[PDB]
Order: structure tokens, then C-alpha cells, then sequence
RNA sequence: AAAAAAUUAAGGUAUGUAUU
RNA sequence: GGAGGUCAACAUCAAGAACUGUGGGCGCCUAUAGAACUUAUAACGAACAUGGUUCUUGCCUUUUACCAGAAC
């Protein structure tokens, strides 16, 4: 992802460079009308948010020394065995 | 109608036409109703053509009766381009109806018709709009109005065409007129929005599926919110993995207890799991 | 503030406007873009303001765009209810007589103009042409004297001070003879069983009940059930046929009534 | 979601399409808040690793870069658009628009087939491919 | 002199090279 | 000053008894806001159209079309 890093264009339009192919009074009045209507006319975060404040306390050393990649079902081993078992087939005898 | 009435309070709005008039662009005067009608037909004709023009559909044309025709038999690729939305067609057909009515008054004014024939005609027009325009192809709903008009036809003719009683004459049109006037009242704004949106684009160009994914997003944010931003990204990825593993562990009845974890983090994830499980 | 101007100005604009026509006036965001969207609204005013079968013509007030973008019709029809009723009944009378008069009543072909045929100008083609008289009725002059003098105007009564609110035309009141003429003329159109008693099972309440209970009157409209479940049909001592005594239909009308 | 990177300028979009010679370049065009642009952002993120050898994925937001709205014509919450050697690829899902992708695909597996189909057909210069499963009914 | 209508639309784009 | 203004702007808009808060005037009176109950939803409009959501009927399990009931 080297480009991702760099950050600078030439003062260049995107479509052209690649070689791209594609396959005020009334307004004011409208706005006013809309307004005449606006005038006339979450939970999860709440549940948690309260915990998130609780976190604030934790030190930066602890943030580092956090165990990283623990698997408890041995999912990888079972999955591989399953693929091996299901690989090929065989033809049934005559 | 009686069973489910509505009742509105709208202090908020002062008329489109009262408001529209104010400022430099607009002017007011008087005019022959027929003359105005003629103007309206031309206006609509031009505007629809403008839309078509903007869309690049140069192989289609409207006639003066608002029928959309092909100028050249088109290829299926071109047919796909031509596929034009219902809303447009509703407008077009609407104009077609309007035109038809206006034209009969024009011909009466010419003195080529007859006041009696005229009345009979406009009566006929309203009764048979489903045949004369075919608008229903673009709203099927409108059938209600059509059917109502049909019923009115049946009743009224029984009342004056059962004496003396065979062909035309008739000329009563109040009832049917009312039906269409109300119908229009109910559709105006839909068309206004469609047209308006179209034009501005001309100048611009719980549930299972939902919940679980939101749940993660909320949790990661707050945890990614607290991360000291020397180490945020790295610290995070493994933060994601624990949630996935803890939820696996919940499924399988494995307990999911871990060596070194701060208690505050360990709280949050358990809370999340309790929520996800439910 | 908001002055009214001569119709000739408007005519001048549209004479100029035709030339601009269609695709060539592509630019105009401020006039053309704004004007068109409410154009559909404009149709409603015009149709509602249809001239009526006893009028020769209707002149109306309009708001037009300076660009020639659009015309809205300003007026709202305010009618006097008894008068309007009488007027429509008048024409009803006329229609019957006219039908009696002759066998070969010509109905219009419809699509009045050819697909390719362009618009005839109102200003030249139409303005000269003349009205050609409309419907009306041969009311007896003696009987309808008070009524006849004004009966077929755009305002059923001009701008009397005693008769009317005034120019604005909200609020109205008549003398007894005026009412009696109006009433008598309107009689063919309005005939009802005036007593509340005729509508024993035809009022709103009874219909509401018939709907709610899924038991329409023979005359009456019928809806879907409203209440879904008719499933329970449980035989039981209270209910049992040996126990019950049987006479009489128990017609649906009884259910609505009681 | 934090797995998959994002493209913050239209100039990041264009270089990213060019520099990847050997693999698809798959882009989701749509905006973070959307209901349906979050769902796809998942079904891709799970798949992105499996496929790293023939397909590369990125994320773009209509609001962040609106430069590309008119040329490719972008409507609705999100559009999945496949590129190989600067050539916009194209597939018929039975949905009636052969350009891009709209609807939300359901399984991980049926998504990997489509990527794999597009790549394989694409490698041969073929401009149309056929999605094995045709979700015209779905969308 | 025995009898015709009351149903509508999108899911239909061949690649590929060459020329403009 | 008066009527009329098919002229506009700005507020409100069923009625009634009773509770609470604020402001004004000399415990009382008046105005405004909120809640509860009644009338019959006697009608702000003797008029009545469209759309969204959620449910329940028919569906190609598709629409920028619908069928006909419900509530918001």
C-alpha cells in the first residue's frame, strides 16, 4: 500500500488521468417553504457509554501488555481436518 | 370516508401561489380561460421535451397529443436507454387528459361543435379517461376513480335516459369532475417532488442482520476512542479478535477466561456478549 | 407593493416566448427551473375553474412567469349553494328537452386535433370568432322574475349590498320569494325522503355496525371482516340443539338494529 | 471494517487502480452511516484475506470524494465496482444493470464465486462474464 | 327480436480491434 | 371615520368545569403553557385525495405499479 501513504496530487482531476470512460430567488423561496415545515413539524451507546467512561482509568503499559490472539476452540485444527476428510470422493463400486 | 376522517391543523403554511407571486419574476393579470389553457398545453409540451432532450433521447418525439413515439425503430440497447420512469409518464398522461378537455372548449369556441355536444363530450371524456389516455398503466390505483366515474355514469343515465332514452345528449358532468379534481389534489406533490428532484439532478448529478454488526461497531469505537494514539491501530486489531473469540466461546460453552486482562475491558466484553446472546 | 398589469404585456411575452422555445432556453436555473415544478399545481386551478355549461366564457386572473415559463390560474370558485344547485338543475331540464327534440345527436370524435397539427392561436383564430350562445333555459318571466335577472352570472348575484357580503362574495342571504324560486327550480335535481325515518338502516352508524359485525344489510355495502377469527364453534350444553327453541330467521338486520 | 483500508482522495482511487497489475481492484462506493453500506463492509472484510492472492479491496465514500459521481453515475447507498488493468469490468447478475453491483450479497461463499468468476473471465480480456447465481429476483 | 371486452409496466444492453 | 377590497404580512383554531407554573392589576380577576375527564370527533371542511411505517389477506417469492381490512 505504498501510494496510500504519500498524500499529494498534481492539481489533477481524477477522471482524465486514468483515461476515464463513463460506461436564485426560486431556490430561496423553496428553502423558505421548507422551513415553514420544519418549524411546524443510541440505546446501545447509553448502555455501554457508561462502561466506556469506566475504562478511562487504565494505564498505557497495561494497554500494551495485553495477550493477543487466543483461540479456545482450536477451530483451525478441526477445520483443516474437516477439509481433508471432505476433499475427493471415490467411485462406488460395481 | 366517513369511518376514517382525518382533521388537519396547518397554521404553518401560506399558499404556494400567494408566496410564489412575490418578488421580481412573476406578474399578474387577467385572461380568457381558454387562452390560458392553450398556453398550459404548450408549456407542458416544451418542458417534457426539454427533459427528454437533457436525457439524450433524440430518437423519441412527442406529438401535440402528448403521445411518445419512436422516430426510428430502436435497438435493444437504445430501448434500455429509453426506459423512462412511471412518474414522467404520469405527468405526460396527465397533460394529455388536460389537453383533451381544453381542445373541446376550443372547438366549441370556433363554433364547430354545439353547446350540448360540448357538455356531452366533456362528460364522456371524464367517464372514459381510462380509454382516452390510458393513464392507469402508470398508476394502477387510479382505477378507483375510473370505477367511481363508471358507476356515476350508470346511475345518472338511469335517471334521465329512461324515458325518452337511448344515445348521447346527457351533458351533466359535476360528479365525475369532482372525482378527478380530488384525485389530482392527492397526486400533485408526488409529481412536484419527482420533477423537482429530477431537475436538481439536472443541475447536480431491530432485526438480526442489522443488530449484531451495529453492536460491534459501537463497542470498537469506544474502545478505539480510549486508545492512547501512539499505539491505537495495533492495540485494536487484537481487540477485535477477543470479541470474536469470546462470542465463539459463548456458543460452545467454553468459559473464556483469559490471563492478563484489565478488569474494565473484561467487563465490557462480557456485557456485549450478554446483549448479543439475547 | 403588488400591482396588477394589462393582459397585453402577457401577450407580448408569449409572442416573444415562442421564439425562445424548448431546448434553446436551456440556461435559466432561476426562472425555468423554479417555475416548472409547481406547474403541476397550475393544472389544478385551471380544471377546477372550468367555465360551466351555461357560461359563454370565463375570464380569470393569472400569475405568469416573466420568462414565459408558466401560467397559474389565480381565482377560486366561490359559489352560493342553493343557487348553484338550481343552476345545475336548470341545465338538467334543458338536456332532457334537447334529447327529446332530435334523434341524431352528434357526439364528438375526440382527439379534436391531429397529432402533427400545431396549436391554433387563441389571439387570431379564436378572439375574433364570437361566443355562439350556450344552454340557458326558457324560464317563464312572471314566475322567476327576481331569480331570472341574475341567475346565470359568474357571481349568481352581482355585488348587491343587501343581498350579498359585498365584492368579496363570502356570506349570502336572500328574501323568501328568492328562496322559493330557487327551491322550486332545484326540485328535479334534489329529491329525497326528507324524514329521518326513511333511513332506518341506511345511516352511517348502521353501516359502521354492519362493517364491525361483518353483517351487511341487503342494500348495504359489505367489507372484509375487520375481526379476523370466526373459528370457535363449540357445541355445549348452553348451546345444544335439544336445549334451544327454534323459530324465526334472526336476519342480519336484527343484528344491526340490536 | 478497520481491516480494510480507505481511500481519502480521488487521487488515491486512481493510482490504486493503476498500480495493481495482477489482481482485481474492488471498491465499495458508499458512506459510513448507511445501513447497507455497513453490511457489505462486513461481508467483504471477512473475505478480503482469503482472496488476497487475486483480488485487492478498498473502501471509498461518496461524501469524501464526489468527483466520481457523475462519470460512473452513482446512486443508492453503495456500488461495488471492479477494475482490472484500468478496464472497468462488467457482470450480469440477472438484475438488469450490468455495470457495477448494488444489492447486498448473502453468503460469504457466493461472494467469493463472483470475484473468482470475474477474475477468471477477466484474465482472458472478456468484458462480460456471467454471475453463476442470478439475483434478479433478489434486487 | 337471444351476444366484446375490466386490465398496466421494469428484471431484454455481446465481447474485442480499428477509425472518428 | 365607515364599508369593500379574491391584496399581502404575522399569530392562533372545537367547546366546557376542575389541577400546576409564569406575568399583570387591586385573597380576587384577566392572559399564556402543560396534564386529566366529558360532548358525538355537530361539522375548523354538511367536501374528501395521495403517501410512509407496522400488522394481518392474494401474490413471480421481483417494482418507480397493486388487491382490502387494521392501527400509527
Amino acid at each position: 500500500p505504498s501510494f496510500l501513504d504519500q498524500e499529494p496530487p498534481a492539481g489533477y482531476v481524477p477522471g482524465i488521468g486514468r483515461g476515464a470512460t463513463g460506461f436564485k430567488t426560486l431556490e430561496l423561496k423553496l428553502a423558505q417553504k421548507k422551513k415553514k415545515r420544519a418549524n411546524e413539524k443510541s440505546n446501545v451507546k447509553r448502555q455501554f457509554a457508561d462502561l466506556k467512561e469506566s475504562l478511562a482509568a487504565v494505564t498505557e503499559s497495561e494497554w500494551m501488555d495485553i495477550p493477543d490472539a487466543t483461540d479456545f476452540t482450536r477451530r483451525n485444527k478441526r477445520n483443516r481436518i474437516q477439509e481433508q476428510l471432505n476433499r475427493k470422493t471415490y467411485a462406488a463400486p460395481d | 370516508n366517513e369511518l376514517h376522517p382525518t382533521l388537519p391543523t396547518n397554521h404553518n403554511k401560506t399558499k404556494l401561489l400567494k408566496s410564489l407571486k412575490n418578488t421580481k419574476y412573476f406578474q399578474q393579470t387577467t385572461i380568457d380561460w381558454v387562452e390560458a389553457g392553450l398556453q398550459l398545453c404548450r408549456q407542458g409540451h416544451n418542458m417534457l421535451n426539454l427533459l427528454i432532450h437533457r436525457k439524450g433521447l433524440t430518437y423519441l418525439h412527442l406529438d401535440y397529443n402528448f403521445n411518445l413515439k419512436p422516430t426510428k425503430t430502436l435497438t435493444t440497447k437504445e430501448r434500455k436507454k429509453s426506459r423512462l420512469g412511471n412518474s414522467f409518464h404520469l405527468m405526460r398522461e396527465l397533460l394529455k387528459m388536460m389537453k383533451l378537455i381544453v381542445d373541446t372548449h376550443v372547438q366549441f369556441r370556433l363554433g364547430n361543435v354545439d353547446a350540448f355536444q360540448l357538455a356531452d363530450g366533456i362528460h364522456y371524456i371524464l367517464n372514459h379517461i381510462g380509454q382516452l389516455t390510458g393513464i392507469y398503466r402508470y398508476k394502477y390505483k387510479v382505477m378507483h376513480q375510473i370505477r367511481a366515474c363508471k358507476d356515476l355514469k350508470h346511475i345518472i343515465y338511469y335517471k334521465f335516459n329512461k324515458n325518452l332514452g337511448k344515445g348521447p345528449g346527457c351533458g351533466f358532468w359535476q360528479p365525475a369532475w369532482r372525482v378527478w379534481l380530488n384525485f389530482l389534489r392527492g397526486t400533485i406533490p408526488l409529481l412536484e417532488r419527482y420533477i423537482g428532484n429530477l431537475i436538481t439532478r439536472q443541475f447536480e448529478g431491530r432485526l438480526d442482520a442489522y443488530y449484531d454488526l451495529e453492536l460491534r461497531n459501537s463497542v470498537m469505537d469506544d474502545i478505539l476512542e480510549m486508545m492512547p494514539e501512539s499505539i491505537r491501530q495495533k492495540k485494536a486489531r487484537t481487540i477485535l479478535q477477543h470479541l470474536s473469540e469470546a462470542w465463539r466461546c459463548w456458543k460452545a460453552n467454553i468459559p473464556w477466561d483469559v490471563p492478563g486482562m484489565p478488569a474494565p475491558i473484561k467487563k465490557i466484553i462480557e456485557r456485549y456478549i450478554k446483549s448479543k446472546a439475547d | 407593493p403588488k400591482a396588477e398589469m394589462p393582459p397585453e404585456h402577457l401577450r407580448k411575452i408569449i409572442n416573444t416566448h415562442s421564439d425562445m422555445a424548448s431546448k434553446m432556453y436551456n440556461t435559466d436555473k432561476k426562472a425555468f427551473l423554479g417555475a416548472l415544478k409547481y406547474l403541476p399545481h397550475a393544472i389544478l386551478k385551471l380544471l377546477e375553474n372550468m367555465p360551466h355549461p351555461w357560461e359563454q366564457a370565463k375570464e380569470v386572473k393569472v400569475l405568469y412567469h416573466t420568462s414565459g415559463a408558466i401560467t397559474f390560474v389565480n381565482e377560486t370558485p366561490r359559489v352560493i349553494e342553493p343557487v348553484y344547485t338550481a343552476q345545475w338543475s336548470a341545465t338538467w331540464i334543458a338536456m332532457r328537452r334537447e334529447k327529446r327534440d332530435r334523434t341524431h345527436f352528434k357526439r364528438m370524435r375526440f382527439p379534436p386535433f391531429d397529432d402533427d397539427e400545431p396549436p391554433l392561436s387563441y389571439e387570431q383564430h379564436i378572439e375574433n370568432i364570437e361566443p355562439l350562445d350556450p344552454i340557458n333555459l326558457p324560464l317563464d318571466s312572471q314566475d322567476d322574475e327576481y331569480v331570472k335577472d341574475w341567475l346565470y352570472d359568474s357571481r349568481p348575484l352581482e355585488e348587491d349590498s343587501k343581498k350579498v357580503n359585498g365584492t368579496s362574495y363570502k356570506k349570502w342571504s336572500f328574501d323568501l320569494p328568492e328562496m322559493s324560486n330557487l327551491y322550486r327550480l332545484s326540485t328535479p335535481l334534489r329529491d329525497e325522503v326528507t324524514d329521518k325515518n326513511y333511513y332506518y338502516l341506511f345511516d352511517k352508524k348502521s353501516f359502521f355496525n354492519g362493517k364491525a359485525l361483518n353483517n351487511a344489510i341487503p342494500g348495504g355495502p359489505k367489507f372484509e371482516p375487520l375481526y379476523p377469527r370466526e373459528e370457535e364453534e363449540d357445541y355445549n350444553e348452553f348451546n345444544s340443539i335439544d336445549r334451544v327453541i327454534f323459530r324465526v330467521p334472526i336476519r342480519s338486520e336484527y343484528k344491526v338494529a340490536f | 471494517s478497520v481491516l480494510l483500508p480507505q481511500l481519502r482522495t480521488g487521487w488515491h482511487v486512481d493510482q490504486a487502480i493503476v498500480t495493481e497489475t495482477k489482481r482485481l481492484v474492488v471498491i465499495r462506493f458508499g458512506r459510513k452511516n448507511d445501513r447497507q453500506c455497513m453490511i457489505m463492509d462486513e461481508l467483504l472484510s471477512s473475505i478480503a484475506e482469503r482472496v488476497r492472492n487475486f483480488a485487492v479491496i478498498y473502501l471509498c465514500d461518496i461524501d469524501e470524494v464526489s468527483d466520481f459521481d457523475e462519470m460512473y453515475e452513482l446512486t443508492d447507498p453503495m456500488t461495488v465496482m471492479f477494475f482490472y488493468h484500468n478496464k472497468h469490468m462488467m457482470c450480469d447478475f440477472g438484475t438488469g444493470n450490468n455495470n457495477k453491483l448494488n444489492f447486498i450479497v448473502d453468503d460469504k461463499q457466493e461472494m467469493i464465486d463472483i470475484l473468482e468468476t470475474i477474475f477468471r473471465g477477466a484474465r482472458k480480456n472478456k468484458g462480460l462474464v456471467v454471475s453463476p447465481y442470478d439475483y434478479n429476483h433478489k434486487r
